[PDB]
RNA sequence: GCCGGUCCGAUUUUCGUGACUGGCCAACGGGGCCUUUCCUUCUGG
RNA sequence: UAGGGAUCGGGUGGUGUUUUUUUAAU
């Protein structure tokens, strides 16, 4: 219901993959 | 006013705290509720914080206050 | 001392070595230092040295489980077997019985009174307990009546000190010493101490206790061994008494043994039919290993040597009969012995062993067959001691009293007239026939349709294993092996069958079907290997050779395995299924292995059949790796490692 | 030790298929009793109970 | 009485008889004055026993809801007795109706550690662990007086 | 049958007899207790007469047996009459497995309160105490608890509940 | 101050009116952990679900270690990530507007909450050293 | 703060008062064998270890007898030939009281401290 | 310690003792075995 | 040193009047 955009290593990871893609 | 300090009246423990007794414990239950929409139980805290919403059919169960949730008015609970 | 209470201390935990095995020491010291002159009297100097000035309840136990190590190490001992120290026996019965105006004073404190104005008695009632356990080992030697005349009237005076522990040592050397005969003074002493237990009862308000249980043993020994008896209404008194303790504990072997020796010694009592009902209770519905043995004992030889009317000869017979339905497996097994006792030792057994073989075919009927094998041992003790009239209404009752009907009639026809048996065996021939039809053969195609009743069956099979009347059955049993259960008293039936009295080629196509589609599969093994060894004799002997290929689940794979190892002109007649033995060249898989070894330790042509197996497997290795290569999946040969963990 | 349940209860209807007289031999062994004990403090708190109400029955004795 | 009761006569160095209803510790016993073979006892799980030595069994039990320090039987009605206990108020009970005390002395202001009736058997003398001590009469319920 | 096969015995077997005669009365185990395993069980000897026998599991599967302990205790209580069967699990330490095995020795739960309390003599004495829960079943089998629990760790433990008993 | 907390009760097993396997409740937790929920926030969900007490009772351990088993581990904890987002929200708050006095004393209570249990957690050692809030 | 001072500050203000029945809440064992030692000594009555998981609490019917009772909070090394000074020291006299010290069996008094001739530290006294 | 038995004598049951036998029961102690299940992490080459 | 009454904020239970009922809220 109300999740985190952050805090998980494994959603971090994702967001640090996106920041390197593009 | 003059009691002793082992194990005293079931009236008188349930009377004070849940914290200042000698062993202390919970005051809230687990209840299970019948969903009025489809005719399934579920279990809910009494406390319940939540607005908690049936697997089967998600309309609501209990609107969350401070300390006991007010079950929804068409729900049919028990004790357990 | 010291060490002592640092080793019975809580706080001091962590070594081996203090567990301390402490009594053994003595226990093996006094075999050596059994001198008997210096060195005992150095044993019992320091124990009277910590014993004068003060005790517990704690170090007086533990001191006396001492002294118990002492007398069991003079049990053990072999230094006195004759009479040279019972000197000192008597001789621990003999040494048994204005002017502090200028004075300072510091240690306000007094001292505590209790020291040893009693203490004293009890160094005295503990090593009288000592010295009466030392007489008491030496009764395992001799017992002399000039050597302890000068010893009862010590022993009369430790009876009436009444210091518990001389006490229980008392009683039991008066038990001991009952079957002696000294004098008119023995008959005063023997009349006193009865008299002494006799009053010992009246005071102890319970019979349960350790002295009052071992008084009733001494109150059997004087009933049992003297020329005067005494004092019925007392005796009557004492048996009230010892009535309600029945039921809790800590009463057993001694009140029973006081029990059936007065019900040996005959003397009729009204509160003897009391204790015989509640002991026959007790029998039917204790719970502790061999106090339902004596109880019975006891019940039995009262039902026996006692004289009671119709009503109480009825009511304990019917009570016999349905306490045959109690829910334990071990009182069951204790009315089981009743009945035993009563059928091996008449008018009754002739009124009685009807029912009781009805009542022990409703054992059998029962529950998981402790009982129930008890009961067909009891069923064939009583139809052997039938004459003729109980035989003929137990023949009438088994072949008319479904499915119970049948294996009850079976069972009698396999327990035990001739020719009333042959008519009855015409029944049960009729009944076989009627139900071992098609039953088997829906039973394979249930076998099959997995890997695509039963009582009448196993009724059968054992009326088979009870008896051209052989022909049809043994034609009969063949399509009954043609479930596991069933299958295995088949296949002991035709092994049975084929030794006592193609066709023979139909019967191992069935046998080898029923071990194909445990330890009755190792003896089906043992019968097909004994039929291809005893054997279109050919083409038999290739189809069984074929049969086994595809055979070689782990009991069978170890059968195969062995009747293959047992099986293999040495290759000329050998060499047509070697090639299960090469595809097998987790513990079935170590049996196997095993078997595998054996078969290969037990030449030409073995290096052939070798060559063409291994070429057989290339060639089907090549095949398997052509169609790979030909067909090119990874998931089922890579989800193995999922599904395992 | 062959132990099939065959599902019966049987023994009055085992005693009920013959001619006459067996049923009065199986009415002759007919007594169907002897339940098994309570634990230890049930059968500890009836008799109790029970030395209750005889103590009470002893000291209406000394009531008048 | 001690971790559970015991029963001895002089004769014998070893306890006769052992009666309790669970391991628990048994402050303080009484007999009787007459019909001599009965007794009551209190024991710190506020609880008053009676036991009966013609059956040698225990034979009831209340509880109460403070710990009876010390029970006094009565010498002339034999089946009544005196309780005191640490709530400050010594109860006095009837034997064969203990579902009622029926009557209950009710004037002190600590624990009552101390009652006996008075051979006359209508005056009750009490002591209290306040510093006094008290008598009633048994008809009132309240305090005759006080020294 | 179904039971390890190491070392089997009578009662064992007739017990998972039991177990399968209850799968023979079939429409209500619907596939739940294929997951049984057992480790041993034992019988032993209590001061009430009777017998308690404790069955091990070796606990993955002390929540497999969930809704099975009644249904499954009042069927081997009719056929295997007046013994008393209590599952237990087994295994700084063996206090956690000694509680443990107390805790699911009473019961699936209901134990609320441990008490010690010291005499003026020097004997400690340690009761546990159940909380109300089904008292008129469960005061029948109170003295064969304390037994087997002292006889499977040597603690004296008496057993109570707040109650008038 | 006062007392305002839970009251775990004195049993240590599953309540015995659970009527669900353990395993299951894995399977929801890292169901709700997938979706991106906070740990505390998957107690309460779990609490009035289906009927937990909670994670140390019904399963074999703690949902922190659970779902580092399971490979959901957060890099910061639960306290110091959620005394971060106080943190910048009533920065930007007061970047917003300066004049909030207030809230420029609740950011020092904050800095000096957070240093406290950043300290706590640089000298246990369970983050990486060099971290000290930017 | 120091637990056992407080616990043996609670059991002493309660007897000043003049209660009977004292709660006593942050127990440890190292308070349960202090107490232990003192009702062997019979300056209290029995008592209770209620046990919750979180602390354990303790619950003591002393009956009167206590009129001081205390700890010393440095628990120093106290040599044999010096409890006799420290006695002197702390007590009104020498056999009227006790003073219980920390040693190699643990919590015995100076009568069996001298008895089984071992000492240790001080950690408190009751009289 | 309980019980059954080979016996001698009395008996055609049952007892006295001397042997001797096993079926079982508790207390002692001795030797092992299971509670290091079967599978991954050392200070240095 | 201890006891009691009242009030503010929150929670639990009771069971009468204010309230009202298929719009939500409580
Ligand atoms: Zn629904």
């Amino acid at each position: 219901k109300k999740a985190k955009k952050d805090f998980y290593r494994f959603q971090v990871r994702e967001r640090k993959k996106q920041e390197i893609n593009q | 006013l003059v009691q002793d300090l082992l194990h005293p009246t079931a009236a008188s423990e349930a009377r004070k705290h849940k914290l200042k007794t000698l062993v202390q414990g919970p005051r809230s239950y687990f209840l299970d509720v019948k969903c009025p929409g489809c005719l399934n139980i579920t279990t809910v805290f009494s406390h319940a914080q939540t607005a908690v919403t049936c697997e089967s059919c998600s309309t609501i169960l209990c609107t969350p206050t401070g300390g006991k949730a007010k079950l929804s008015e068409g729900t049919s609970f028990r004790r357990k | 001392g010291f060490a002592g209470e640092e080793k019975d201390s809580e706080n001091y935990h962590t070594k081996v070595k203090e567990i301390k095995s402490n009594k053994s020491y003595d226990a093996g010291e006094i075999l050596a230092s059994n001198i008997s002159l210096t060195e005992f009297g150095t044993l019992l100097s320091p124990v009277k040295a910590l014993l004068m000035v003060r005790i517990n309840l704690r170090n007086q136990n533990k001191l006396s489980e001492l002294l118990r190590r002492y007398l069991l190490g003079l049990n053990h001992n072999s230094d006195s077997e004759s009479e040279s120290i019972l000197k000192f026996c008597h001789q621990l019965f003999q040494e048994s019985e204005k002017e502090d105006f200028f004075l300072v004073n510091l240690e306000s404190k007094s001292y505590t009174i209790n020291s040893n104005s009693l203490l004293l008695n009890s160094t005295l009632q503990k090593f009288a307990l000592d010295l009466l356990r030392n007489v008491i080992t030496r009764h395992r030697s001799f017992l002399t009546v000039s050597h302890l005349e000068g010893f009862i009237p010590f022993l009369r005076d430790s009876l009436l000190s009444e210091n518990e522990g001389v006490v229980i040592s008392t009683l039991r050397i008066l038990i001991t010493l009952i079957r002696l005969d000294f004098s008119d003074e023995s008959s005063e002493i023997f009349k006193n101490c009865a008299r002494k237990v006799l009053n010992i009862i009246k005071v102890s308000p319970s019979t349960s206790s350790e002295l009052c249980q071992m008084g009733l043993k001494f109150l059997s020994a004087f009933i049992r061994h003297t020329d005067s008896t005494l004092k019925d209404t007392a005796l009557s008194y004492v048996l009230g008494r010892v009535l309600p303790d029945l039921n809790e504990p800590s009463r057993q072997g001694l009140a029973f043994n006081f029990l059936k020796a007065l019900v040996s010694k005959h003397i009729m009592l009204p509160e003897l039919y009391d204790i015989a009902d509640t002991t026959r209770e007790i029998m039917v519905t204790n719970h502790s290993k061999e106090i339902r043995d004596v109880s019975r004992s006891v019940y039995y030889q009262f039902l026996m040597e006692y004289d009671q009317s119709k009503g109480r000869l009825e009511k304990q017979f019917k009570f016999m009969v349905d306490n045959l339905q109690y829910p334990t497996e071990s009182g069951r097994q204790s009315v089981m012995e009743l009945i035993n006792l009563i059928i091996t030792k008449p008018a009754l057994l002739s009124k009685l062993s009807s029912s009781f073989f009805l009542a022990l075919v409703n054992v059998s009927f029962n529950d998981d067959a402790p009982r129930c094998r008890e009961m067909a041992s009891v069923l064939i003790s009583t139809m052997l001691p039938k004459l003729e009239n109980k035989d003929l209404e137990i023949v009438e009752k088994y072949i008319a009293a479904d499915n119970a009907s049948f294996l009850n009639l079976g069972l009698r026809t396999y327990k035990v007239s001739i020719g009333f048996e042959h008519t009855i065996e015409l029944d049960e021939l009729a009944i076989k026939r009627i139900r071992y039809i098609l039953s088997d053969t829906s039973v394979g195609s249930e076998h099959q349709w997995d890997l695509v009743f039963s009582s009448y069956m196993e009724a059968t099979e054992s009326v088979y294993k009870h008896g051209w009347d052989g022909i049809i059955t043994c034609l009969l049993y063949p399509h009954s092996w043609v479930a596991n259960l069933v299958h295995q008293l088949i296949a002991n039936k035709d092994k049975l069958e084929i030794s006592l009295t193609t066709i023979a080629t139909r019967i191992l196509h069935q046998l080898g079907a029923p071990s194909i589609p445990a330890n009755v599969s190792i003896k089906t093994l043992v019968n097909i290997s004994i039929l291809w060894k005893e054997q279109t004799g050919e083409d038999l002997k290739y189809t069984t050779a074929i049969d086994y290929m595809v055979t070689r689940g782990i009991i069978r794979s170890d059968e195969h395995r062995m009747d293959s190892f047992m099986s293999k002109a040495l290759l000329v007649q050998v060499l047509d299924e070697d090639e299960v033995i090469a595809e097998g060249e987790y513990l079935e898989t170590y049996y196997s292995r095993a078997v595998d070894e054996e078969q290969e330790e037990l030449l030409e042509d073995k290096l052939q059949v070798s060559d063409f197996t291994k070429i057989y497997t290339a060639v089907k290795q090549t095949v398997l790796e052509r169609r790979k290569e030909r067909r090119s999946a990874d998931k089922k040969l890579r989800k193995h490692a999922r599904s395992r963990e | 030790g062959a132990s099939g349940k065959l599902s019966l209860t049987d023994m009055m209807n085992v005693i009920d298929d013959r001619q006459v007289i067996e049923n009065a031999n199986l009415l002759k062994g007919k007594s169907s009793t002897y339940e098994v004990p309570l634990p230890q403090r049930i059968q500890q708190r009836h008799d109790r109970k029970a030395a209750y109400e005889i103590s009470r029955q002893e000291v209406s004795k000394w009531n008048d | 009485g001690g971790a559970k009761i015991h029963l001895w006569d002089v004769n014998r160095l070893k306890p006769v008889s052992d009666l309790s209803w669970g391991a628990d510790n048994i402050t303080s016993l009484k007999f009787n004055q007459n019909e001599t073979d009965i007794l009551a006892s209190t024991g710190s799980d506020n609880s008053i026993v009676l036991y009966d030595l013609r059956t040698n069994s225990p034979t009831q039990k209340i509880v109460q809801t403070m710990r009876t320090n010390a029970i006094c039987w009565n010498p002339m009605e034999a089946f009544n007795f005196v309780t005191a206990n640490e709530d400050h108020n010594a109860y006095y009970y009837d034997m064969r109706n203990l579902s009622r005390s029926l009557n209950v002395f009710k004037d002190h202001v600590s624990a009552v550690m101390d009652v006996d009736f008075s051979p006359t058997g209508d005056e009750i003398v009490t002591g209290s662990y306040d510093k006094s001590i008290r008598i009633y009469k048994t008809n009132h319920g309240h305090s005759r007086e006080i020294y | 049958a179904k039971i390890l096969s190491q070392a089997p015995t009578e009662l064992e077997l007739q017990v998972a007899q039991a177990f399968v005669e209850l799968e023979n009365s079939s429409p209500e185990l619907k596939a739940e207790l294929r997951p049984l395993q057992f480790k041993s069980i034992r019988e032993i000897d209590v001061a009430g007469g009777k017998k308690a026998l404790a069955i091990f599991v070796p606990v993955p599967s002390l929540a497999g047996f969930h809704k099975v302990q009644t249904k499954l205790t009042r069927e081997l209580e009719k056929k295997f009459q007046d013994r008393h069967v209590i599952f237990l699990a087994e295994r700084r330490t063996l206090t956690a497995v000694h509680d443990k095995i107390l805790e699911d020795l009473v019961f699936p739960t209901e134990i609320v309160g441990k008490r010690v309390r010291y005499l003026v003599g020097g004997n400690k004495i340690q009761k546990v105490l159940l909380d109300s829960k089904d008292v008129q079943q469960i005061d029948y089998k109170l003295e064969s608890f304390q037994a087997v629990y002292n006889k499977l760790t040597g603690k004296q433990i008496v057993f109570e509940i707040p109650s008038e008993t | 101050k006062g007392i305002s907390s839970s009251a775990i009760p004195y049993s240590r097993n599953a309540p015995a009116w659970f009527k669900l396997s353990s395993e299951s409740v894995i399977e929801q937790i890292v169901k709700y952990a997938r979706k991106g929920l906070t740990p505390s926030q998957i107690g309460v969900l779990l609490r009035d679900a289906h009927g937990v007490t909670q994670a140390r009772v019904i399963t074999g351990n703690k949902i922190m270690r659970i779902l580092k088993s399971n490979g959901l581990a957060p890099e910061i904890p639960e306290d110091l990530y959620y005394l971060i987002k106080k943190a910048v929200s009533v920065r930007k708050h007061l970047e917003r507007n300066r004049k909030d006095k207030d809230a420029k004393f609740r950011l020092i209570l904050i800095e000096s909450r957070i240093h406290r249990l950043a300290r706590y957690y640089r000298t246990v050692a369970v983050l990486p050293p060099n971290w000290k809030y930017e | 703060s120091s637990v056992l001072a407080d616990a043996l500050n609670a059991i002493n203000n309660a007897e000043k008062t003049g209660k009977r029945q004292v709660l006593l809440r942050p127990s440890s064992k190292v308070i349960i064998k202090f107490l232990q030692v003192m009702q062997k000594h019979g300056y209290i009555g029995e008592f209770e270890y209620i046990d919750d998981h979180r602390s354990g609490k303790i619950v003591v019917q002393l009956n009167g007898r206590l009129n001081k009772c205390g700890v010393i909070s440095p628990r120093f090394n106290v040599k044999i030939g010096d409890i006799e000074k420290w006695t002197a020291n702390l007590l009104p006299a020498r056999q009227f009281g006790y003073v219980i010290l920390t040693t190699s069996a643990g919590i015995m008094d100076h009568e069996e401290a001298r008895r089984k001739h071992v000492s240790g530290k001080i950690l408190g006294f009751v009289y």
